[PDB]
């Protein structure tokens, strides 16, 4: 063509291109809401886009997103800042109320479903796919807390196909009353395991997965953040904690 | 079905005025022969 | 106390003995007291 | 022999299982690949299964005579012994019909020869296996943006030794073949062309290959970072937004200024692609027919 | 201004010894202990751009320069805008890339997603590093360094880039540009490995990772997962800097001679030494 | 939603108003005859 | 109605006008005519 | 507890308090001044 | 707990013990300390 | 009100000053013709 | 205690007068002419 | 029942009539022997 | 078996036909001689 | 079974008259010697 | 057995001495030596 | 059991000599001297 021209049909169709994709992201999450509930300040330079018809994987409705946005699920911090800007603090104790850096939410009683017609996320006394018979093999085995003490354990495995893979490890209790917790934080080395995340006398505060063999949608939210609880407070402030919490490398 | 209607038959409907016109319209105005936007000292 | 709905916060009085009260500090040393350093230099120097 | 449970993973194989069924095919994927269990509790380990039809074995084929043809010109100076041949695997070269000859396929073997059978049949590889990435998004139900981020990367092979060297009109104007010849190719389009950095065309083509790094040095870290919650299931984050799309989409708002929608961050991941060897393209179709010199390109559309 | 379901989130802390001192959320922006610690370096190094446009010569940062010191002075400094007040803008610069990535942290403690991020960009320390620290201590002076300009370390990366003869046989930098041709190989397949299930043409029911498994398996023989992608774009994107700050601590300080000169140790083998072959023969 | 309002005016459209002032001058304050600030003097 | 200040009248919105002043303070140093203070020497 | 359907707002009567107290008043005094700051700038200096 | 009023917190009577001590007298402390300093500032150098 | 008094009200002036002062000195450093040491070395 | 005396006075003053003390020996240990102990030899 | 038929009826439709068109004709556009455009006088 | 018909049957006759034509009805225009469009003419 | 009955037949044989032909024809086209369609006037 | 009976004989034809009889060509051609076809205008 | 009686010497054993004869032979035949194929001429 010339060597003044097409850079030109690039100033113009892209300039806005960081515009017309900022708005694609500004999907969910937006629109921006006050600290109560409230149209807020507003939602930027690229404000938010209303929404196209969203298809299900299996038939869970005509759920457009972004979608619900309002206050549904209860949330508990006592406005310390009534202006907007300086934070907030949790009633009692903060891993009850369930605010700050434990998070969760509440969907549709519909777990996630892959498309044999079954579930997604099972143990292995879920599926005889494959077991032990051979030599000595090491599923059950006792565990310890970040308190550095014995905290239950563990002799089974949520198994995966499609990602063949794990997403929890399932403590036998004295009892049975189930528990649940996540799966990339651990740090096992020899013969006894070790999380550094919630002390051994607060392991019962974890949710009992209301089925031991299924996930809901809706579980899957505390079940997997309850331990980001305990990754934001702990742990004041003198003493074991100090070197526990603190150093290490990993 | 078959592709988006409500949404691309409308708003895509522009870059077939706009991005094929303009870089249509950017070569027979370069043109050492055309111009005719040029032409006023005669 | 912990509000819920439009457009708290806000609010009252909370917003007339504050808001009123801080925001004019950013809006009069530096509207008309902004015309105040105007002084030297309306007149130094435009005109040469 | 049993398949053990270590510690801190973890891990559980898979049986006899493939994927789904609509509109691909039965009686033509082969046996259940045999699976590689060698410490696979990071990732995945399966082999198999693979569409091996006429839509993909026309670049096996394709690319194998493009694999032997240069390579039949990778045999041809040793001297005859297995010795020199790994020795210059890389020394050994071999260039298309000369700077002079061009638009007649006359050449005989030697001196500008096995250009001209490599490329012939990789001709239907690679525009035989974009449509390997078009149409098995077809098989099932799914979409195309799998292989328009791959017509955008045979954009920059759709100038090189394709569009250029035949309105102008000659084969040295195409890509020698090797595997340092090129590289004696590489900095040629440099500096006959008076440096192209004054060439924001070919710079910005650059500029589009310095933000797959500014965007895949995070991805690969915070979706194994919000892993331990639920984000690494990208296929339940979107449309039911669960926890996942909490800490990693208020963790970068606050930090760098704003964050993104769990489908949009596949948005902008593909708006730094179909635009790489797009911009190459282009920018590669405006060097030759537009500005040699590109120094005197950029001081006259530049500083000038 | 903050977010819908900004609102459980909210909580003090974060930083480590001393209190929430510093770590009021100014807009969407967090600042934090290291917030304000890049609102002190980013102030700055605005000024260093303008501040050799009166001492080398322009104004516009076309052509703005505060140079490198010279490469003989020795463990020391240099005039000025010739490495003077280049060796001031370096500790704002690092002093501010540290002051972030660290920043994250009153995040990460904060709330408690991984700290596999104070680590992404510490390969981007790891690779700013190697040629302002990493290089020109030790082979004399500060002199072996680049500008910090848009349009001056251009002219210095290529037509004063043939010190080594050609770069491409400088075999790292060709792993890490075997390591770099693909991240965006990882990039093009994965952000559109998230796109089209619930637009896939128009109305069709959505995909699961089973359809996942019926078309990167119908696709190239290797399906690592959708978590073998993550671990396959931090594969891509990280790495490219290790095998080029590899590809130059034993470049210039070692081997400021041609690396065009480095592919003649490969033919001499005692078993083809005397020996002439092809092209070379 | 879509468009509010008590945030725009303290910190964006000052710097709107002014984004669309800046692009504007040093062209008029460039051109081969206008400037209207530095010649004063002959 | 709605909006902050606390917050933002005390590290946030001091850093607007400051976004204002300061950058064009150094604009009319810049020119060799106005100056105001810099032509001295000579 | 936040809001209803579309739109609250909306929403009559409530689509005139905020939209038409910094976004109608500080625009037509902002268009008075492009014809007030512009006509008495109409004449210099275009003729010398 | 949190309470109600005007305003919290805090912390009457600290309107003027507390935002007048430390916040007015900024408004000298160095207001007019760079008026003092100024006399040793504003004639170094520019008249050369 | 609010705000803060025994938090932020002596280091949203400490820092904040260094944060346009001692920082704003690199400007009439960025001098050397002028400079209260680069004088002679015009 | 209003300030903080042990933690930014303590050690975060003692690098606040490190702020001040080494940026400034690359620009007074440096200048283009000056050294006065550098050139020993021309 | 292997493919597709309506993608290809509204989108795919486009490389028979544009894609084959738009690039043949700036090569008979370019060729002096028909001109149409680039008549006017020669 | 192992294949169907009834789709692909629209693609193996629409464009499937041009595959063939494009890559051989461009190797005889090249001939300044030939042409049958070009040489028509003077 | 397997032996692809109406598909090698209809769609692997309707491009082996491309795959077996034409890689072949672009070599003895331009050879003197046959010529046939490039004698010319001598 | 061990190899398919009815699958590798009848698609296998044409990858056994396919990926063979294409670079055993191209050596008894290996140009000047031979002709006897090419012979003819000579 | 331990010895392949069915898969290696069947399936196996064709690519066991298959590694060891087709990168051989690539080595004596076409030497400018020896040929046995080529020399049968010149
Ligand atoms: C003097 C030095 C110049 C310079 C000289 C040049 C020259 C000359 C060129 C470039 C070009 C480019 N430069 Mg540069 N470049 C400079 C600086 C840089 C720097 C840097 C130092 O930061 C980098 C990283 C690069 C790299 C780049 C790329 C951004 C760009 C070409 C992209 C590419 O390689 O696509 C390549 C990808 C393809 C061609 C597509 C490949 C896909 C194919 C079609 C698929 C094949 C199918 C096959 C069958 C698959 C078989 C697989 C089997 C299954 C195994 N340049 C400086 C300023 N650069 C190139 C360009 O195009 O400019 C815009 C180019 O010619
Ligand atoms: C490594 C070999 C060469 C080199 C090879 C190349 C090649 C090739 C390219 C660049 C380009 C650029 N280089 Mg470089 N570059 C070098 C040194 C560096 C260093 C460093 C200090 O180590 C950094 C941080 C950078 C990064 C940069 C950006 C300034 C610029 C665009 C980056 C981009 O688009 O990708 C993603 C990065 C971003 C999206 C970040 C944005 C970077 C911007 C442009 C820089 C901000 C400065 C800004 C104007 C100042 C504002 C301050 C106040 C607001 C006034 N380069 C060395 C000397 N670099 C690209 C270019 O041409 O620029 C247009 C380009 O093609
Ligand atoms: C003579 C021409 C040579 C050549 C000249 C050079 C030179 C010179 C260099 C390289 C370097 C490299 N080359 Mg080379 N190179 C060639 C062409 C290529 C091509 C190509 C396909 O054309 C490729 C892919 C490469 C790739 C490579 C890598 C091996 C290596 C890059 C290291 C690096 O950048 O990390 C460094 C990473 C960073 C600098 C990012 C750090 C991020 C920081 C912390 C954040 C900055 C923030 C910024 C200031 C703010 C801007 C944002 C604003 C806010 C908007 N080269 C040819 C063969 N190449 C470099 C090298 O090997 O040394 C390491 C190098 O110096
Ligand atoms: C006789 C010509 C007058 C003048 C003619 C106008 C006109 C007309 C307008 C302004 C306007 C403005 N002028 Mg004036 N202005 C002049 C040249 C200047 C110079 C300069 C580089 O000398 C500066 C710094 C300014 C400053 C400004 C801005 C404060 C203001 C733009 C509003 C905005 O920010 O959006 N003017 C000369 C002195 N200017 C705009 C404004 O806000 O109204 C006053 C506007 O409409
Ligand atoms: C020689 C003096 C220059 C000049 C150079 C400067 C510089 C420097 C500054 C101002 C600043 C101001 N100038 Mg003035 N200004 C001039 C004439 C104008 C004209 C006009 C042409 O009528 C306009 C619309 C303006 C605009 C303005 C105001 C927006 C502002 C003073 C009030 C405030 O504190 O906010 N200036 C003359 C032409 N102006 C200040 C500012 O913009 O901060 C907000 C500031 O730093
Ligand atoms: C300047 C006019 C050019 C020309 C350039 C084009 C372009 C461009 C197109 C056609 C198209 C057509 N041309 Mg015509 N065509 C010309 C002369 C010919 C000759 C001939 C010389 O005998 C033939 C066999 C053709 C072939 C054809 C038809 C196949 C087709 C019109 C109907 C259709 O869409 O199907 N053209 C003259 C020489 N032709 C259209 C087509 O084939 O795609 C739908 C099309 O876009
Ligand atoms: C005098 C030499 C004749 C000729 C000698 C032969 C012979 C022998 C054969 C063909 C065959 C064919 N010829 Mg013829 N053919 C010629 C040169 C050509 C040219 C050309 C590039 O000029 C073309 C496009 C063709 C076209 C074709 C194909 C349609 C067909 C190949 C069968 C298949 O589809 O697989 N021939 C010249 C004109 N051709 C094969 C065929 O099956 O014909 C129907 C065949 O055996
Ligand atoms: C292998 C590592 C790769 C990588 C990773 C990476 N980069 C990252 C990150 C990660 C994980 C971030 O999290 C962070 C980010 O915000 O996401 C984009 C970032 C980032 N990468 C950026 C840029 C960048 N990264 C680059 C490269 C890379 N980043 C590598 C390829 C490059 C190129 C092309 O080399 C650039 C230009 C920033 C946008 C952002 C860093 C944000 C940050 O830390 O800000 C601190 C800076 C200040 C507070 C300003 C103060 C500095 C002074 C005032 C002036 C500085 C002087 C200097 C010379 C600047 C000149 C810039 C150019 C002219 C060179
Ligand atoms: C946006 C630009 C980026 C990009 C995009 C991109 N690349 C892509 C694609 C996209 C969208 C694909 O869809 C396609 C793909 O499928 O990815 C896996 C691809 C691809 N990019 C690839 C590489 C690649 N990526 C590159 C870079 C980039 N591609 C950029 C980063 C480059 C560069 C820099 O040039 C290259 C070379 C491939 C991995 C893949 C191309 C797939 C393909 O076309 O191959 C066809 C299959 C064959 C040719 C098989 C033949 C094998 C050999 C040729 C024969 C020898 C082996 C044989 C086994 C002999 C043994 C005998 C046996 C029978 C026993
Ligand atoms: C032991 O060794 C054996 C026996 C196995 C044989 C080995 C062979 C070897 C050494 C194979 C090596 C292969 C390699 C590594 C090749 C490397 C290639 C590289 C690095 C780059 C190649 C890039 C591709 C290029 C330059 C191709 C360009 C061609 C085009 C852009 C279009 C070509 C189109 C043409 C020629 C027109 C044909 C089409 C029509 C319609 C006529
Ligand atoms: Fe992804």
């Amino acid at each position: 063509d010339l060597a003044s021209l097409a850079i030109y049909s690039f100033w113009i169709f892209l300039a806005g291109l960081i515009y017309y994709l900022q708005t694609e992201n500004m999907r969910e999450g937006y629109p921006l809401e006050n600290e109560d509930g409230t149209p807020a300040a507003n939602q930027g330079p690229f404000p938010l886009p209303k929404p196209k018809t969203f298809i299900l994987p299996h038939g869970r409705g005509t759920l457009t997103v972004p979608g619900p946005e309002s206050e549904d699920r209860p949330i508990a911090l006592a406005r310390t800042a009534v202006s907007e800007g300086f934070p907030h603090a949790p009633t009692g104790d903060p891993m009850k109320d369930g605010v700050g850096p434990a998070s969760w939410v509440a969907r549709r009683d519909l777990p996630e479903l892959d498309g044999h017609g079954h579930n997604k996320i099972k143990p292995m006394k879920a599926a005889a796919g494959f077991h032990v018979s051979a030599g000595k093999n090491p599923i059950g085995l006792p565990v310890r807390g970040c308190d550095l003490e014995i905290a239950g354990k563990v002799v089974d495995i949520w198994v995966d196909i499609p990602e063949q893979m794990a997403r929890f490890l399932e403590v036998e209790l004295k009892d049975g009353s189930t528990r649940l917790l996540p799966m990339q934080m651990v740090k096992v080395q020899s013969n006894r395991v070790h999380v550094n995340a919630l002390s051994s006398d607060l392991f019962a505060g974890i949710p009992t997965i209301k089925s031991p063999t299924e996930v809901t949608l809706l579980e899957e939210d505390k079940i997997c953040g309850y331990v980001a609880g305990g990754l934001m407070y702990a742990a004041p402030k003198r003493k074991s904690v100090v070197a526990a919490m603190l150093a290490e490398y990993a | 079905w078959m592709i988006f209607d409500p949404r691309r038959v409308f708003v895509a409907q522009g870059v077939f005025l706009f991005l094929l016109a303009v870089m249509i319209h950017l070569i027979l105005l370069s043109t050492p022969s055309y111009n005719w936007l040029e032409i006023s000292a005669a | 106390a912990d509000k819920s709905d439009l457009g708290y916060t806000g609010l009252t009085d909370e917003q007339a003995q504050e808001l009123h009260s801080v925001y004019m500090s950013g809006l009069w040393l530096f509207s008309a007291v902004a015309i105040v350093a105007h002084l030297a230099v309306y007149i130094w120097r435009p005109w040469f | 022999a049993e398949y053990q449970n270590i510690f801190s993973q973890v891990q559980v194989r898979g049986p006899a299982d493939l994927g789904m069924t609509e509109d691909v095919n039965l009686a033509n994927r082969s046996g259940v690949g045999p699976f590689s269990t060698l410490l696979g509790w990071f990732g995945n380990a399966q082999l198999g299964p693979i569409y091996l039809g006429s839509l993909g074995v026309l670049s096996l084929f394709s690319g194998l005579m493009w694999f032997f043809t240069i390579g039949i010109w990778f045999w041809y100076q040793a001297g005859w012994n297995p010795a020199v041949f790994l020795r210059d695997l890389f020394f050994f070269s071999l260039e298309p019909p000369a700077p002079e000859y061009g638009l007649s396929f006359a050449a005989p073997l030697k001196e500008g020869g096995l250009w001209l059978i490599a490329s012939f049949f990789m001709f239907v590889a690679v525009w035989s296996w974009w449509g390997r990435t078009y149409l098995r998004a077809q098989a099932l139900g799914m979409g195309k943006h799998t292989a328009w981020a791959f017509l955008s990367a045979i954009w920059l092979w759709m100038v090189l030794g394709f569009i250029r060297p035949i309105l102008m009109g000659s084969w040295s104007e195409a890509v020698p073949y090797g595997i340092f010849s090129h590289l004696d190719w590489t900095n040629n389009f440099s500096l006959v062309h008076g440096n192209l950095f004054y060439n924001p065309f070919h710079g910005l083509s650059i500029a589009f290959l310095y933000g797959s790094a500014l965007l895949f040095a995070m991805h690969g870290a915070t979706i194994l970072a919000v892993s331990r919650f639920g984000g690494e299931r990208e296929l339940e984050q979107i449309a039911d937004r669960g926890t996942a799309a909490e800490r990693a989409a208020l963790f970068w708002r606050w930090t760098m200024g704003f964050n993104a929608t769990m489908e949009g961050i596949h948005r902008w991941a593909i708006w730094m692609a179909v635009l790489v060897t797009l911009t190459g393209g282009i920018g590669i179709l405006l060097s030759g027919t537009v500005v040699d010199n590109w120094y005197v390109w950029g001081q006259n559309h530049g500083m000038a | 201004a903050l977010l819908s379901f900004e609102r459980k989130y909210r909580v003090p802390g974060g930083t480590l010894v001393g209190g929430n001192l510093f770590d009021f959320w100014v807009g969407p922006f967090y600042v934090g202990f290291f917030g304000v610690a890049t609102f002190f370096f980013a102030a700055l190094g605005i000024i260093l751009i303008a501040w050799s446009a009166v001492l080398q010569g322009t104004w516009n940062p076309q052509l703005i320069s505060v140079y490198p010191p010279a490469l003989e002075y020795g463990l020391g400094g240099a005039p000025l805008a010739k490495g003077g007040l280049w060796q001031i803008i370096t500790i704002c610069a690092t002093g501010a890339f540290v002051s972030w990535a660290l920043r994250e942290v009153e995040i990460c403690r904060k709330l408690g997603i991984g700290y596999h991020i104070p680590f992404a960009f510490a390969f981007a320390i790891l690779a700013y590093l190697t040629l302002v620290l990493f290089r020109p201590v030790m082979m004399g002076a500060w002199g072996y360094a680049f500008p910090y300009g848009i349009w001056t370390h251009l002219d210095w990366v290529s037509n004063t880039g043939y010190t080594y003869g050609n770069f491409h046989y400088n075999p790292a930098h060709m792993i890490a540009i075997s390591f770099f041709f693909t991240n965006a190989l990882a990039l093009a397949l994965h952000g559109a490995l998230v796109l089209s299930a619930a637009n896939p043409e128009k109305g069709k029911e959505m995909r699961t990772p089973d359809h996942e498994d019926t078309f990167f398996r119908d696709l190239v023989g290797y399906s690592i997962g959708t978590l073998g992608i993550h671990r396959l774009g931090l594969l891509l994107s990280l790495s490219a800097v290790f095998f080029s700050a590899l590809c130059m601590i034993i470049t210039g300080t070692i081997w400021f001679d041609q690396w065009v000169d480095w592919w003649q140790w490969w033919v001499k083998l005692p078993w083809w030494a005397n020996i002439p072959g092809g092209i070379n023969g």
